[PDB]
């Protein structure tokens, strides 16, 4: 509600091997954008990598 | 591995007649994996086989679908198993090119 | 991780370029096509073996060619050197960055290439050896550090990590927990396989090679074409005639001289001019290109910057003999008609006035005396007190110290000159560089000075006395700047409905430039103007004045059109012709309606009554020296015939109107103007409605250079620029909406019948004043060069002074102000730290800047946050009793001790209505005011209350018009004054930063705290109280050389001193010379002798009654003195009994154990040292390196039990922490308080380092 | 180049005859 | 903690431009 | 420009010849090393002469001081070498077929040719048994 408002108002108005955390993306304020529904894939297909059993 | 005054091992001397120890090699089940259990841990597999590579060369190859099964199963764990491109809806090469272009970033995107 | 990676694909998919089209040559084939080259097959592990041994041979032989061999490239590739390393041979060694990047891709070589002959042998596994190369391939930077010779390296560590990070936590899942047991290695191997694809081509060229005046170079190749086409035989004689000429011809362009050469012929002639108008468009090229580079920010030598900018004199110099040339040509650009009118409409304005013209000064005038008085007193304010007094600028203080001796031969002179001299001398100029614009300053001859100077002052006066300049006429000489911007804000806030938009009125904001003011001032209507005012000879005197020669260097032009801007009367002339373009754009009833009837004037911005204020659109106006503030009001109907006119004249059918709209881009976007249709409209015709008044031959407002910002019922903000102030008023009614507490930058306008607040104004400092401090602090930093610290920080000091005492609420409200503040203090104390040393410190102390200047320190003024840190308020003292430690935190900043102009300006109210109150009260009394009343007003009063109280007062009360006049003094003195808005002798002091100085000191630590960092503890002066200083970058360095020299701020360092003790963390030269010289001939040495002898003369004094057998001086290599590392023996006791000595306690351990144990022989040992600030603390260093040297094989020491003694030389301080036997610690308390109260050569280093810190 | 916008001066340089040649005057 | 000048920005919360602000007193 | 100060104006300039002890570096008590490093003005200042050379990050900063760690005849040589081939072939004839495995042949012809080689012709590997021959008979 209240960064929905700023969000409006806001439109319309040295050696670093590691990433600095402050150029991460995706910190959003709707709750469609942050907890997006996970694909099933019919239960049937899985991601890559991540152990099966989990 | 080694120090810094020592000059490197002759090869003739400790490694040319020292059997290596056993590499890294999955069990391969022998009725499920009957098409690739006989040349699947090769440096060059099929090489020599003018029945499904190309030659000497080892520019071309030509395969069977049992065979196309089998390493499609034992490759499982790698792939996405995805049957559509639309999970990269506005989020694939052409929105991160307009985002680009348009100086915003998709959530989750290249910035 | 995840995002980083899909950014590099994505720039990758991006800036894909098409594959070259070429032909098949491929390098192997070429290889094995010779006879040089030959093939096998052989297992990957030999040969990787054979590629390690071939790169480590090819290095060595790289290494070995130049026949040196002071360098060790070991099996791993490391260079490490073979000993301490020359500086001629720092010199052979320089391979490269190639030679570096090459043998660090060898050491990942050998890293794989071991790991996998690792697997081989059967030390390790399969398993082991992919976690080994995952590891290798990820770890990369923390195992080569490839990087530091290729900075474009981090992107290929970073893209590894990001590999890491991704497959890693897919990896571990699961039962598989967070540890080291991955080794899927394909992804960092591909990466640092692409990146050899790149730099193969580079090395290889590298190896390849290892191993087997633009305008000058111009005239030259012109020369060279001429002697081509020249006779061969008169190469000697007319080359360089030729030469000669074309020389001459650009010196005669650089002086605008028609050069030309009769005896040279036509075609070598032309050539000649070809070759100089090339040259000329070359050097005017350059010459713009290097100011844009100036001004942008491009650092370059001020002599270079001082040629350019001379060569920008030129060309102005040019430029304006040429505009006088077009004048001369095209006559009075102003038509006689136009000519008639404005003298028809200043004569109706003086005669509605009843105005006294100005006659000639009488012989016996009652203050002709006081006028020249002050007239001498204000040049000699450009001549400060200084060593650099030319054949010129010695004459002219020679003249004005006489007519201070004898005024009346100088006043008949005066007279002579107004009477007579209607002819003058060439005036000099040059130019004071801004930045962003070049202003000219006028050099003008001292008896002309002199005569100039009394005229502007006599003119003040009688202007003054007789009202000539109505109230609107801005600077006045009772208000400052600051307080112009304060009264025009109440003055629009209390007109009646201003901010009332019901019935549709708007408010029109107008602010102008009168754009050429002083060129465009035609010197024969200037006469026939001034003829009316002044009396005929004196305006004929100063019209010539300004019909006179200028000259620069060699350039000279008469000046025809312009005014000279840098005559002293130039100010009397400017304000008038102000006035008479006054009465061109109010025109004469409106003028007389502000101005209001003779008898009874009205004041700035006010009205004999609300009908008058209301009986016409224009209801304020204030003109500057040049520039122009008109406020309009207007209902529906009046707004609309204004917008009807002007569409009716300059049609607008698409709405073009909106493009070409100024507006003040440094609010935010609902605060700036809104441009509406109708307001834009409004706001177009009202700029044309005033343009149309003024004749564009006199003097033209240009739209661009001006803002017209409307208020309406669309755009609630009222904006303007004034004396460099950014104002925003918003009235409370409008779009305000909420409750306000007390904001710096806010001032809070209320209605002066009914004292509510009904509106806001917000102030910020114009963006030219923040890039004209900007500049002020380039020029301080560029012009620097050779200058003193001192000098540096004073200049710093007076330009943050400036700013802050005019700017004081703007600067706070304006947030890119204190970045650029900020930013450019931190410039400051990096130029000093470049000048202390060249290699960059990290958290160097700022107790060495903002310590004050009498204490030692730069006494820098600070705008920042300044965190001092808690280890820099430690200081310890030493007494008898021994050494006692003590802690004392923001520093304080500026703002915070400058009164706000708001607060000011309320107390100067209040305060002089008490003066009021208690001179009438008094004179009631028949008394004069006296210091012990109005003490509760003494900093009070935007006239301070003080200057009621000074000895020129009467004198100072005949100075009118001050304030103009030091406006233009920037005009005519070559300094740039800071202070050009106020004067000391009339306004009094407006700031005080005493307390200032004293939560400095409090803040720093205290007196005591600021001296713990300096060397003043080596000077063993008792107190600090008695000292003085004689008026330096040396002695500035020595004296806080112990917190410079500290091995935090320098870090991989303490080279040894030679033949001293002293530790320099750092190279140092400054410091390095002074303890050089400080510590010359063998002093360290000679100090542990004298100790030793001391020590020695004392225990032999004290030999039986301490059941001793004797004293040997034990054997001292005379290096041994500055023999940190280890020790030996210094002082041997022989007994002839056994002592009872206790466990090792310090020198104040009052409180000690027996160790339960006996010796012979007792070893003392002295360790000298140089102690820093954080290493001062002689009892630790004498504890620890007794505990080290007696547990050490390097020291070898006659007995187990001993003393050693330590002294600090830098702080004076000692302990003691070895073994002690009965009488050994008291007697040796004495000896050290004997020691260091009368040792001859701890006397002769204390004063020798007192004369190097020249404090006595 | 330079010499290309010098090339029609001197062109017309080698026109000069060699009496006026010991004549040019020195500054 | 470095000695370097940091930003007044946000950081005056605490103060106003008139606190600590003191007047002399005539010698 | 401003004078350089000499050496002998600060004074006290002992002629130290150690280079170190106890691993720190000893520097020396005479400026001229450091003028001709970096010339000194006349008021104690340090005006560095500009380094324009190639940049060797490694050199500008070495680890903050680091660690600071017979030939036989030449016709008996032909003469092994000959009687050391076979017939028909070249010196790298002999080494292919005697390198599908005499071992101890293999490496003395091997051994020959490299020496060979080492001194100083690179076509011994493209060179016959008769060419040899004919060039030992011309020695000869």
């Amino acid at each position: 509600k209240s960064k929905e408002l700023h969000a409006i108002k806001e439109r319309y108005l040295k050696f670093v091997f590691e990433w600095d955390a402050s150029e991460d993306t995706s910190i959003d304020y709707n709750p469609l954008y942050k907890e997006r529904h996970q694909v099933q894939l019919l239960g049937r297909g899985f991601i890559a990598g991540i152990d099966l059993k989990q | 591995p080694f120090d810094d005054e020592e000059p490197p091992l002759d090869y003739a001397d400790n490694i040319l007649d020292v059997e290596p120890l056993e590499a890294i090699q999955l069990e391969l089940d022998p009725e499920e994996d009957a098409p690739v259990l006989d040349w699947f841990y090769d440096h060059q597999p099929l090489r020599d086989s003018r029945k499904y590579v190309n030659g000497s060369t080892y520019q071309r190859w030509q395969f069977t679908l049992p065979m196309m099964s089998t390493l499609y199963r034992l490759a499982n764990q790698l792939l996405t198993d995805l049957v559509d491109d639309n999970y990269f809806y506005l989020f694939d090469l052409k929105a991160f090119f307009t985002s680009k272009a348009l100086n915003m970033a998709i959530p989750g995107g290249p910035k | 991780s995840y995002q980083k990676l899909l950014k590099y694909y994505v720039l990758n998919a991006l800036k894909h370029r098409p594959p070259k089209a070429q032909k098949k040559r491929y390098l192997f084939r070429s290889f094995k096509a010779t006879k040089f080259f030959q093939s096998t097959k052989l297992d990957w592990v030999e040969v990787g073996l054979q590629v390690c041994r071939q790169g480590y041979n090819m290095l060595n032989l790289l290494i070995h060619r130049k026949n040196l061999n002071y360098l060790h490239l070991d099996y791993n590739f490391n260079l490490k050197p073979v000993k301490t390393l020359t500086t001629k041979e720092r010199k052979k060694s320089r391979f490269g960055n190639a030679f570096h990047l090459c043998r660090e891709v060898l050491r990942l070589t050998k890293l794989v290439v071991d790991s996998h002959v690792q697997y081989r042998l059967g030390n390790v596994d399969a398993f082991q050896l992919a976690d080994g190369l995952q590891y290798i391939f990820a770890h990369v930077g923390q195992l080569t550090g490839m990087y530091r010779y290729k900075y474009k390296l981090m992107r290929q560590i970073r893209m590894c990590k990001d590999l890491k990070h991704l497959i890693y936590y897919r990896f571990n899942t699961g039962p598989v927990g967070k540890g080291p047991g991955c080794g899927f290695w394909a992804a960092g191997w591909r990466v640092w396989l692409f990146f050899m694809r790149g730099i193969t081509p580079l090395l290889e060229r590298w190896l390849g090679n290892l191993l087997a005046h633009f305008d000058l170079e111009l005239r030259a190749a012109v020369m060279h074409d001429i002697l081509d086409m020249m006779p061969e035989g008169i190469k000697q004689n007319k080359a360089r005639t030729i030469l000669q000429h074309l020389s001459e011809a650009w010196r005669c362009w650089k002086a605008n001289i028609p050069w030309k050469v009769p005896g040279l012929p036509t075609p070598i002639e032309n050539m000649i001019l070809r070759y100089v108008k090339a040259k000329a468009d070359w050097w005017t090229n350059t010459a713009h290109y290097n100011r844009e580079r100036i001004r942008r920010g491009a650092t370059v030598d001020k002599t270079v910057c001082k040629k350019n900018l001379g060569r920008l004199t030129r060309l102005y110099l040019k430029a304006e003999q040429e505009r006088q040339h077009n004048y001369l040509k095209d006559g009075p650009y102003i038509t006689a008609e136009e000519a008639v009118a404005v003298y028809t409409t200043t004569v109706h304005w003086l005669e509605s006035r009843r105005f006294s013209p100005i006659p000639f000064p009488p012989l016996s005038y009652k203050h002709d005396t006081k006028l020249l008085i002050l007239a001498l007193e204000r040049l000699k304010e450009a001549y400060s007190v200084k060593s650099r007094l030319n054949q010129s600028q010695r004459e002219e203080l020679g003249l004005i110290e006489q007519a201070y001796d004898n005024p009346h031969e100088a006043l008949s002179r005066i007279k002579r000159h107004l009477l007579t001299q209607r002819a003058f001398k060439e005036v000099g100029i040059e130019f004071m560089d801004l930045y962003s614009h070049l202003v000219p300053v006028y050099d003008v001859e001292p008896l002309e000075k002199i005569t100039d100077a009394y005229l502007d002052q006599y003119l003040w006066y009688e202007a003054d006395k007789r009202r000539l300049f109505p109230p609107w006429i801005k600077p006045a000489d009772t208000e400052p700047p600051p307080l112009l911007v304060y009264k025009w804000c109440q003055g629009i806030n209390n007109l009646q409905d201003v901010w009332e938009t019901s019935e549709g009125e708007c408010n029109v904001m107008l602010e102008s430039r009168f754009e050429k003011m002083y060129e465009k001032i035609d010197l024969t209507l200037l006469n026939r103007l001034l003829r009316l005012i002044v009396d005929h000879n004196i305006a004929d005197y100063m019209t010539a004045k300004n019909n006179v020669v200028i000259n620069y260097k060699d350039m000279n032009h008469t000046n025809s059109y312009g005014i000279i801007r840098g005559l002293q009367f130039a100010s009397f002339i400017v304000q008038y012709y102000g006035l008479v373009m006054d009465l061109l754009v109010l025109g004469l009833h409106r003028a007389s309606e502000m101005a209001g009837p003779p008898q009874m004037p009205n004041d700035f911005l006010s009205f004999q009554d609300i009908a008058t204020e209301a009986a016409h659109p224009i209801r304020l106006f204030c003109r500057y020296i040049d520039r122009i503030h008109i406020f309009f009001r207007f209902t529906a109907d009046e707004a609309r015939d204004l917008i009807q006119r002007y569409l009716t004249e300059h049609p607008d059918p698409n709405n073009e109107n909106i493009v070409g709209y100024n507006n003040k881009k440094c609010w935010p976007r609902d605060a700036r103007m809104r441009l509406m249709k109708h307001d834009v409209n409004l706001g177009r015709a009202v700029f044309w409605d005033i343009k149309n008044r003024l004749p564009r031959s006199v003097t033209t407002v240009q739209w661009e250079n001006s803002f017209v910002s409307v208020y309406s019922k669309d755009n609630p903000n009222l904006l303007f620029n004034m004396c460099g102030f950014e104002c925003r008023i918003l009235p409370k009614c409008r779009t305000s909406y909420e409750e306000f507490t007390h904001k710096d930058g806010v001032w809070n306008l209320q209605n002066e019948v009914t004292k509510e607040r009904t509106a806001q104004c917000f102030l910020r400092v114009d963006d030219e004043s923040m890039q004209r401090f900007h500049n002020r602090v380039r020029q301080i930093l560029m012009a620097s060069g050779s200058t003193t610290f001192t000098k540096i920080v004073n200049k710093w000091n007076t330009a943050l002074i400036g700013l802050m005492t005019y700017f004081r609420e703007a600067v706070v409200n304006t947030q890119e102000l204190l970045d650029l503040l900020v930013k450019c203090e931190n410039k400051i104390q990096t130029r000093i730290k470049i000048g202390l040393n060249s290699k960059m410190p990290s958290r160097f102390p700022p107790v060495v800047f903002y310590t004050p200047k009498e204490l030692g320190g730069l006494g820098m003024l600070s705008m920042g946050h300044v965190l001092i840190p808690q280890s820099d308020l430690r200081w310890s003292k030493q007494t008898d009793v021994g050494i006692t430690h003590f802690r004392s935190q923001l520093i304080p900043n500026l703002y915070r001790y400058i009164q706000p102009w708001e607060s000011e300006f309320i107390d100067s109210q209040r305060v002089w209505a008490e003066y009021a109150l208690k001179r009438q009260e008094a004179i009631a009394q028949n008394r004069r005011l006296t210091l012990e009343d109005l003490e509760d007003s003494w900093d009070r009063g935007i006239p301070r209350i003080n200057t009621l109280f000074q000895k020129d007062r009467h004198t100072l009360a005949y100075d009118k018009g001050w304030r103009v006049r030091t406006d233009f003094k920037q005009y005519q003195v070559l300094k740039q004054n800071p202070f050009w808005w106020t004067h000391q002798r009339h306004d009094g002091k407006l700031w005080n930063l005493n307390n200032y100085r004293t939560d400095m000191i409090q803040a720093l630590g205290g007196v005591e705290g600021i001296l713990e960092h300096t060397l003043f503890k080596g000077t063993y002066f008792p107190t600090w109280e008695g000292l003085f200083w004689e008026k330096p970058n040396r002695r500035f360095t020595l004296w806080w050389s112990p917190t410079i020299n500290r091995a935090n701020v320098y870090v991989g360092f303490q080279v040894q001193l030679d033949l001293t003790g002293i530790f320099m963390h750092g190279k140092i030269p400054t410091l390095k010379i002074s303890l050089i010289q400080i510590f010359r001939a063998h002093l360290w040495q000679k100090i542990h002798e004298s100790i030793v002898m001391d020590l020695c003369q004392v225990f032999d004094q004290e030999l039986d009654a301490l059941e001793i057998e004797t004293v040997q001086k034990e054997t001292i290599h005379p290096r041994k003195s500055y023999k940190m590392n280890s020790s030996c023996a210094d002082i041997l006791l022989f007994a002839s009994y056994k002592w009872n000595v206790s466990r090792p306690s310090l020198l104040a351990d009052s409180k000690d154990v027996m160790d339960s144990t006996t010796t012979q022989k007792y070893w003392i040992d002295i360790q000298l040292r140089w102690g820093d600030y954080d290493s001062h603390d002689i009892e630790r260093y004498a504890r620890a390196k007794f505990l080290d040297y007696t547990t050490d094989n390097m020291s070898i020491y006659p007995s187990p039990t001993g003393v050693l003694i330590a002294i600090d030389l830098a702080y004076n301080l000692h302990s003691a922490y070895g073994n002690w036997f009965p009488g050994s610690k008291p007697l040796i308390q004495q000896a050290m308080a004997k020691i260091m109260k009368a040792n001859p050569a701890l006397y002769v280093l204390r004063e020798r380092i007192r004369k190097g810190l020249q404090l006595y | 180049k330079i010499q290309q916008q010098f090339s029609d001066l001197k062109r017309k340089l080698a026109e000069v005859t060699e009496e006026e040649w010991l004549s040019i005057p020195e500054v | 903690p470095t000695g370097e000048v940091l930003s007044l920005v946000g950081k005056l919360e605490g103060t106003r431009m008139g606190d600590k602000a003191q007047r002399t007193k005539p010698q | 420009k401003y004078d350089i100060l000499a050496s002998e104006d600060v004074e006290g300039q002992e002629a130290a010849t150690l280079p170190s002890e106890g691993g720190v570096r000893i520097t020396p008590f005479n400026l001229q090393e450091e003028m001709e490093e970096g010339h000194f003005d006349a008021d104690g200042n340090y005006f560095l002469n500009r380094d324009a050379q190639i940049r060797d990050s490694w050199l500008d900063n070495i680890d903050w001081v680091k660690i600071r760690e017979t030939s036989m005849s030449a016709q008996a040589l032909l003469e092994g070498l000959l009687e050391l081939l076979l017939p028909r072939e070249t010196v790298a004839g002999a080494l292919r077929r005697l390198g599908a495995r005499s071992p101890q042949r293999l490496d003395r012809l091997s051994g020959l040719a490299d020496q060979m080689v080492a001194r100083g012709n690179l076509g011994v590997y493209q060179e016959t048994r008769e060419r040899l021959a004919m060039r030992l008979k011309g020695l000869g």
